[PDB]
């Protein structure tokens, strides 16, 4: 169960990051 | 060894027999004698029953290793102690392991890969958010979104600081707090199957006077069932330990390993001796020749015949179950 | 009796394999020891650095669960 | 500490029970409890201060 | 109450029936530190085979 957080937390990361490498493609 | 079935034609063998006849020859009395042997060969004979066979006057006088107890001092006469006995408490020794797996044991070997795994995969997630290369991130992890990695991972690392802590007591107490016993005491109390002998007065003593339940009590016929009494411990129908006289548990220390220690020292210690007809005037005519006989030496040149068999083997002598952290735990 | 937990031949060992690993920071450093005394506290030296975090973490645990391993027993020795 | 009869067996402490019944000579017949702890009580203010 | 110095001594053996005469009259500052390390018990004295 605590390293489910370990995965919740840093595949959330990802998609921020993904999102910022969207937003990389904007400028 | 003591007493035994012989097919000499004196008839019996032993050592309290050949303390018997080296008293003779002191007396200034020619003593026409014969050996009746009294129990079968299939287990010790009672030694309350041997006893009622000298009050029943079926036998003058019982040679043997009698142990002089308070009612068999009532009903015949005994001579003085020419042997020194008490009853005490064999039991196994303590195997404390000591090795670097008992360092990394308090966790499971998959979660020795899984900790170390998951510091690098997350360890890894500090190179999206930022052999000589991969050592730079090292540098950036001494102590945004990448700060919130690392509020997660701090409590992460607070919890294996925080149940290691715990499975690491939880092994140095149940390590001391398993079921052990370092005196009589100890025995009486924590309600664990005991051997003695069988044929004995330590079954009727622990019964009559350090209330133990008579379930309790397991008899045991021979030397080799006094060891897979103990190999299987409490569990398997054996029984935690053996109560029996001093000179009985010096051989039995020499005859195996050095795998069992006398736990406690003797809580009844009284002695041996020869157990006469009641007011018959040998027991003042060899009591005399025994004290003639031991202070002359012969009664301990007569013990290194027979009872030569002595080794210490210091396994453990008395240890203080304390702290003592292992030194391969730290090797 | 404080002292009781770890027996005493494994103190001078944490204690001198402390200034060991603590000679690694003045390898990879009265004016070169006082600088020796900066990266103790808090590259490839710095990967010492995670490790010896890890050994005093395990210090930590010992000497508490050493500890415990005694104020508790302590309670249940009639 | 007690949460059953086997917590009672084992844990050899002594054991009121009321006096004259059946309950002094069924555990020592079959639970196998010494008779050494099993203590006899009179009325309802022993059954207090026992406790 | 001097303990081991002053000329006092460190423990008293004594037997069991007369340690709880003294207990009583003391209050608990005394523990009775072990058990009946030889248990025999008291009895009448009569002349031999009487
Ligand atoms: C005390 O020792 C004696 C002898 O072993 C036992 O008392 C009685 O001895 C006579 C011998 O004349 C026997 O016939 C009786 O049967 C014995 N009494 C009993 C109740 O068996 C007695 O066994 C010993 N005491 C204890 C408590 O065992
Ligand atoms: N000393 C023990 C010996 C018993 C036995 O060898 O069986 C006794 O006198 O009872
Ligand atoms: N039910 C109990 C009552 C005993 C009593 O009241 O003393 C019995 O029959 O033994």
């Amino acid at each position: 169960g605590l390293f489910l957080i370990c995965g919740i937390t840093c595949f959330m990361a990802l998609t921020v990051f993904f999102w910022r490498v969207f937003w990389q493609y904007q400028r | 060894d003591y007493v035994s079935k012989d097919k000499n034609p004196p008839g019996v063998r032993g050592y309290c027999i050949d303390v018997f006849e080296a008293a003779i020859e002191l007396l200034p009395y020619p003593v026409p004698r014969t050996y009746i042997l009294y129990g079968d060969g299939k287990r010790n004979p009672s030694y309350d029953n041997l006893v009622n066979e000298v009050v029943a006057d079926n036998f003058d006088v019982a040679v043997g290793d009698i142990t002089i107890v308070t009612n068999r001092t009532r009903y015949v006469d005994f001579t003085q102690p020419f042997i020194e006995s008490g009853l005490v408490v064999v039991a196994p020794v303590k195997e404390a392991k000591s090795s670097p797996w008992s360092f990394l044991k308090p966790f499971t070997i998959e979660m020795w890969a899984v900790t170390g795994g998951f510091f690098l995969f997350v360890g890894a997630m500090v190179w999206i958010l930022e052999q000589l290369i991969t050592i730079f991130w090292f540098s950036f992890s001494t102590m945004s979104l990448g700060r919130f990695v690392l509020i997660i991972w701090l409590f992460v690392v607070l919890i294996i600081n925080s149940s290691y802590t715990a499975s690491l007591t939880s092994i140095l107490t149940i390590r001391q707090l398993t079921s052990r016993i370092e005196g009589i005491d100890s025995l009486v109390t924590s309600n664990e199957p005991i051997g003695v002998q069988d044929g004995t007065f330590a079954r009727n003593y622990l019964i009559n006077e350090l209330n133990i339940l008579p379930s309790r009590i397991v008899p045991l016929k021979d030397e080799e069932q006094y060891l897979s009494a103990l190999q299987r411990g409490p569990n398997a129908g054996g029984v935690a330990a053996i109560v029996d006289e001093l000179p009985y548990i010096e051989v039995l220390l020499t005859n195996s390993n050095c795998k069992f220690r006398t736990v406690g020292q003797e809580f009844t210690r009284t002695g041996w001796g020869f157990a006469f007809q009641r007011d018959s005037p040998l027991a003042v005519d060899m009591s005399t020749a025994i004290l003639q006989l031991s202070e002359e030496g012969e009664l301990e040149k007569i013990h290194r015949k027979w009872l030569n068999y002595k080794h210490e083997c210091s396994m453990q002598i008395s240890n203080s179950e304390d702290s003592q952290l292992s030194l391969k735990s730290f090797w």
